[PDB]
RNA sequence: GGUGGCAAUGGCUAACCUUUUAUCUGGGCAGCCGAAGCGAAAGCAACAUGUGCGCAGCCUUUUGGCGAGGCACGACGUAU
RNA sequence: CAUCUCAGUAGGAGCGGGAAAAGAAAUCAAUUGAGAUGCCGUAAGUAACGGCGAGUGAAACCGGCACAGUUCAAACCGAAUCCCUUCGGGGACAUGUGGUGUUGUAGGGCUGUUCAAACGUCUGGCGGUAAAAUCGAACUUGCCUGGAACGGCAGACCAUAGAGUGUGACAGUCACUUAGAUGUACGCCAAAAGACCGGAACAUGUCCCUGAGUACCGUGCGUUGGAUAUCGUGCGUGAAUCUGGGGGGCACCAACCUCCAAAACUAAAUACUCCUUGAGACCGAUAGCGAAAUAGUAGGGUGACCGAACGCUGAAAAGUACCCCGAGAAGGGAGGUGCAAAGUGCCUGAAACCUGAUAGUGAUGGAACGAUACGGCAUGAAAGGAUCUCUGGCAUGAAGGA
RNA sequence: UUAUGCUAUCAGGUGGAUGGCUCGGCUCAAGAGCUUAUGAAGGACGUGCCAAGCUGCGAUAAGCCCGGGGUAGGUG
């Protein structure tokens, strides 16, 4: 329905009717399985060497020599090629032929992205969830948002629409992770801030890029990771006019 | 199976360690034993031995797709909306050809007036027609 | 020069042990004084034999002198004052790393020492 | 089996294209299952409720009444 | 278990490139249509085969990726052609070099008319790709701890750059980078623009030409889903040629539909990984390749061949000066270096096993090495109790009850 | 001072587990893809001031000449 529009000096300049999909019914399971379906889809195959552990020819020598039962070396007595033996292959190890990718329909899965973008105008949603601010939600902001093309501007435009602390927020939280993953390549722990829309490609997407935790999308780009972060609807986020122009029946 | 309900039961829900061997103790591999010591099974199943009838080319057989009356006069109203049949004079003029249907049968009630054509007819379908006022055609 | 396709550590430190040694001569890379930066125009510069730095960090924060010697493969310099002494008692240079140095006076005696600092 | 989306105007797409690097958004009606069965085959082609008993629930004089689903009949399609 | 299956698999011989193979209907359909090939999806575990058991097992229609058609032999002309070269000349060739010509609701030649020139080859380099590489913002600010700040507390900035690594501990502002831009020899690609062979229709007919041990057939065997109806090939037999020939899942006859074999080439869509780059819900030193490579190594076998173990000082060698013992370049003591011995195969440093010390017990004594209750001796700082521990008095007291 | 021993804990030796680190491995994707009688791949022997192994090189032997990039050190 209706909401403030706010310019880039923070005072009202309209109201604007919102589209029909920002009024749907929360459904936490639907999420889920949304969010878990992706991030299944991205993964990568990995697995042990095709014949790893048993590029030998060992033989058993039987019974009525004084030990065990298992394959040795032809020219000593060292076990070799089974599970138990050191250097012998791997008891079910995976596969690079095992498909992990998962299937969700298109109704639900558009059914489940209306319910997370309906879930951003609840503030108890929001502000439960880790965020904090000070506007009224849902943010709506005139269409010259998409023509900021400096960091110094857009950091400007967020001071002065109450969201700058959940950037300094996800600036300051950011920590090193803890075990194995140091090693590959994941050595920070980040945090999400804010999401601004934008209905089509412009300068903005290059200016609020740099800035830590926020993340700019157009509307022909969104799914359910980047609305439900671990599976937790609630996101902070930002729409302008033509994002709100672009939803007349974007999911239904 | 659920591998860690039995992380301390040794057998692992197969009773003596001597069960799960191998091919053995399911008594053969595939659908083998059909008459031996399976027949039971190989009866229940669906599998019983034998040979019955005969087959057709698949050139020459056809499979019509069918239609009953009632059907067909329930959703008339949706046939005009979408511009399929056609309404003059009241009575509607349904071809069942654009549809992809061959054949009409004769389930149903028929009250409205319908002047069908299509290739083939159940003696009852066609009674039905004529008996609310309608027409058939044999479409050529 | 390697891009962002290079986030993974084990790239990166292959990168920097594996070098060519015409590369390992731009590790030698130290912070310039106020004036050399805005006489200069670059923000940084390379440490060469016969230039006085001043050491910032360590246990000798503040104290000058020559550059007395430089190592490529190793990749750290020697400077005047900066000793240690051995056992018996001799003073030895210690290394330090350029990074923890700033640059006060450049020693111009190549002549290509000026293009080779910028452009 | 437990939990869900859609629902006879049914459900789902496959390969592939849009990939802007493997995600993702939007297309993709070829096809598969359901919608009519019986019969070796040629072939033929059914109830969009006719009757009764009655649980839940509701009404009621607390005894009876209505009674979805359930059960038992009757009628019909086809093969012999 | 013998046909079947395992399986045209394992293995062998030959040939061969950046790809290879196939490829422009004597085709598939069904009444009337489609219009080269390859690869993916589906048809479909269907038709078909089978001790009709176990099992094996398609194609066409339809949807996509990518698109491209042509060249000989012969009929007509008869040297009008090709190649080598010392530029003189020489070889091939009438047993046919060259021109026309290439197909089916037939085509071409001979005979006559018309329209004129489509695809393709060459020169051309506008302009792109293009080696090492170059440039690339903003703090090394104050106090505290520390051996040493990238840390805590205050302050100041950058961002089309908050990916990451190094640096005496956690770095957007210290260094290399990153985002974004420049530069590049030899090569490759290629647009305008010029030159080159030339192609498309029509009318006429006792006219001429159109691929042979081939197509088909009998018979044996292998293989196939191929069933009297798959393909191959050993033996034997064996055509016609436009008034012709083949096909339409048993043979023959008739109608209808459809094509022109037995000569040749042909890009793209696809397969793979020695190699180059990138990424990872991958392993983290008995794991991951056999090998964190002085690893196909030490070693073992006459030989074909089998085949290990081994990572880590510290920020900086500052890698123990001088003195005493000792035969000593062994080793020990004292004394130093370092925040800390971390003292050289040196990070941490468990258990088994071995040496010593402490507590209990012990040379009259009976054993699954312990559970429960009561005592002796030893300990009981932290993390456990203070109407708690010990000893008694008083009030109520269930079952039971002298 | 009860010896030879038994049980428990502590200090030390031996040993190399655990933890932390890791220029290595493995899998997937995108590229690129022939070479040799003008003598290849592979092997033997030689080559360093002190040099045994590996790596590179060939009696010009951890190497020689030219053009570009790079700039003050180099001698795997
Ligand atoms: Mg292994
Ligand atoms: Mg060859
Ligand atoms: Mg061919
Ligand atoms: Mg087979
Ligand atoms: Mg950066
Ligand atoms: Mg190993």
């Amino acid at each position: 329905a209706t909401a403030k529009t706010i310019d880039l000096t923070g005072k009202a300049v309209g109201e604007v009717e919102l589209p029909a999909v920002f009024d749907a019914d929360y459904r936490p399971d639907l999420i889920k399985k949304a969010v878990l379906a992706a991030q299944a889809n991205r993964l990568q195959p990995y697995g042990p060497r095709l014949y790893s552990g048993m590029e030998t020819s060992a033989r058993g020598w039987g019974s009525g020599r004084g030990v065990s039962h298992v394959p040795r070396l032809v020219n000593s007595s060292r076990a070799a090629r089974v599970p138990h033996a050191k250097g012998g292959r791997r008891a079910h190890p995976p596969k690079p032929e095992a498909d992990r990718s998962e299937k969700v329909n298109t109704k639900e899965r558009r059914y489940a992205i209306r319910s997370a973008i309906a879930a951003t105008t609840d503030p108890t949603l929001v502000s439960l969830r880790g965020h904090i601010f000070e506007a009224e939600l849902p943010i709506v902001a005139v269409n010259d948002l998409e023509s900021l093309e400096r960091t110094k501007q857009v950091i400007e435009f967020l001071e002065a629409a109450g969201l700058y602390e959940d950037v300094l927020r996800a600036k300051y939280g950011r920590h090193i992770r803890a075990g194995r993953g140091k090693l590959r390549g994941r050595k920070y722990k980040h945090k999400k801030s804010v999401l601004i829309v934008a209905g089509e490609n412009t300068p903005i997407l290059k200016a609020a890029r740099n800035l830590s935790g926020v993340d700019v999308v157009t509307v022909d780009s969104l799914n359910a990771e980047l609305l439900a972060p671990g599976t937790h609807a609630g996101r902070l986020t930002v729409w302008t006019e033509s994002a709100i122009g672009k939803l007349e029946g974007a999911f239904q | 199976m659920d591998t860690k309900k039995f992380r301390g039961s040794r057998t692992c829900g197969g009773g003596t360690h001597k069960n799960r061997r191998g091919a053995g103790n399911r008594g053969g591999r595939g659908k083998a034993g059909g008459c031996k010591h399976h027949f039971v099974r190989a009866m229940m199943r669906g599998y019983s031995y034998g040979k019955h009838g005969f087959k057709r080319p698949d050139e020459v057989s056809r499979d019509v797709s069918i239609v009953n009356v009632g059907e067909l006069d329930e959703l008339a109203s949706y046939l005009v909306e979408e511009g399929l049949a056609e309404v003059k004079d009241g009575a509607y003029h349904i071809n069942l050809e654009n549809l992809g249907i061959e054949k009409v049968l004769g389930s149903g009630r028929v009250t409205k007036n319908l002047v069908v054509t299509s290739e083939e007819f159940s003696a009852s379908a066609r009674e039905k027609i004529e008996n609310a006022g309608g027409s058939c055609i044999d479409a050529e | 020069m390697i891009a962002m396709v290079s986030k993974q550590p084990r790239k990166q430190r292959k990168a920097r042990y594996a070098a060519p040694l015409h590369i390992r001569q731009k590790f030698m890379g130290a912070r310039l004084s106020e004036a050399l930066t805005k006489e200069y125009g670059t923000r940084s510069a390379a440490v060469i034999t016969g230039d006085t730095v001043k050491v910032m960090r360590g246990d000798f924060k503040g104290t000058e002198g020559k550059v007395q010697s430089v190592s490529l493969m190793d990749g750290t310099i020697t400077v005047d004052g900066v000793i240690s002494t051995k056992v018996d008692g001799t003073e030895v240079p210690r290394p330090l790393n350029p990074s923890n140095v700033m640059i006060t006076k450049l020693e111009m005696k190549d002549g290509r020492r000026a293009s080779s600092i910028k452009k």
